[PDB]
């Protein structure tokens, strides 16, 4: 790696408010198979029949 | 729209005034126009107002949903075109490939109610065919919406108003600027009427009852 | 190194065989439930301009490979710490008895652990442990690479896994078992020999992945 690692300034609440990563794994609002079971159990408008 | 909720409501106090269900001779067939069926209604929705908000289609295929935080996103029928109505309605447009990365969650959400709308709901009011010059029409958004126990009301930005009755599946499109209402009985059969007419003519009391409810509605939605 | 070797030679029998081209493909045929993976990276964070690369292991122990090139990893138990300097050489402490010198480290660590907890969903979550998989020595992140299509993730037990952005499906690679874990679009869990992959064969899409993966190891071998 090129890219220093930047704790020079570190310590501390507020530094993990500044902790803002621009690039991760797939966020928990992502799944699209629960998402589908709550409008399953959910109000929705008339189904197939 | 203020404007037109009002010119609604005096309309529907005018016809359910006329009493049009308490007649010898009723002929609703005079009270038909076909001139005015409705360009645009909600085919589709999802209640998942619990966490993200309301989900609906639009009946030519696009999509939308009025958030929780009352920020709106349409998803044109192009599948990449977007529209997003801020809480202020500063409308803004751009598209899915784009990729926003503020609305990177919200154009996700809309995907997921889209293939759910797509995979397991019915389409209302299929069997109507679109007139020439359809596609021009401005796109309307849902301004507001709300559920009781029996029906859910959906008012769209054009000033028109929607009920669903859950039980029997029957909907009513209502529209201010031709004081006209669209009737979907339990066969899914689709009629279009002058209110002004109505008066005049007469109809049967499941059309009369449901205009009955219909401005106790639309009070509500004036209220707040 | 000696599994990237293997792994690559694995994967270039099984494409050489051209797998998805058969008239019958019985892809299910090769599956072996007996060769599930003891550990996975279940979520990561790319903070690589900054600070580096945090990741969640299955077991929901964590750890960071930091842009200096060494590693700490924390265990399950949020007490226990093991620190791989950029030779490997291996070293233990705790959370509450440490070196001073590792104290901004340690800060980063618990930084990256609360984004992932709160932020993050965890794959492979439905998989279920084994009895005695507690026992396993705890891997640690030797590399890791991001290209248009995939993060490619190698761990020092010798595993790869590939994570795919666009269908979130992933590959986990094991050479001590010359086996294949496929987790597709839809979250299933599937672990198959490769070598019943090559005599039995499989669909286009696994058969694809496979090739990915084996430019992939190319790489992480040519560097």
């Amino acid at each position: 790696g090129s890219k220093p690692i930047d704790v020079f300034d570190f310590p501390d609440e507020e530094t993990y408010e500044t902790f803002d990563p621009p690039l991760h794994s797939t966020a928990i609002y992502a799944d699209e198979e629960e998402f589908s079971k709550h409008c399953g159990l959910s109000l929705s408008s008339t189904p197939p029949g | 729209v203020d404007c037109h909720l009002s010119d609604m409501l005096q309309q529907l106090h005018s016809v359910n005034a006329s009493k049009p269900s308490e007649r010898g001779l009723v002929r609703q067939e005079e009270a038909e126009d076909p001139a005015c069926i409705p360009i645009f209604w909600v085919s589709k929705w999802v209640d998942y107002s619990d966490k993200y908000g309301l989900g609906y289609q639009l009946c030519d295929n696009s999509v939308g949903v009025l958030f929780n935080d009352s920020t709106r996103l349409i998803l044109y029928n192009d599948g990449d075109s977007l529209q997003y109505i801020e809480r202020d309605g500063t409308e803004s447009y751009l598209t899915v490939s784009s990729h926003p990365n503020s609305l990177m969650k919200k154009i996700t959400l809309l995907k997921y109610f889209r293939n759910y709308m797509s995979e397991h709901l019915l389409k209302a009011g299929a069997n109507i065919t679109p007139r020439e010059g359809d596609e021009l029409a401005r796109l309307p958004y849902l301004r507001t919406w709300f559920r009781t126990r029996s029906a859910i009301i959906l008012h769209l930005s054009n000033g028109s108003v929607q009920i669903n009755f859950f039980q029997d599946h029957t909907k009513l499109i209502l529209c201010p600027l031709m004081a006209a209402v669209t009737y979907i009985d339990e066969k899914r059969d689709f009629r279009t009427y002058r209110l002004s007419l109505l008066e005049e003519y007469g109809c049967c009391k499941e059309l009369a009852s449901r205009l009955r409810y219909a401005r106790t509605m639309v009070d509500k939605l004036l209220s707040s």
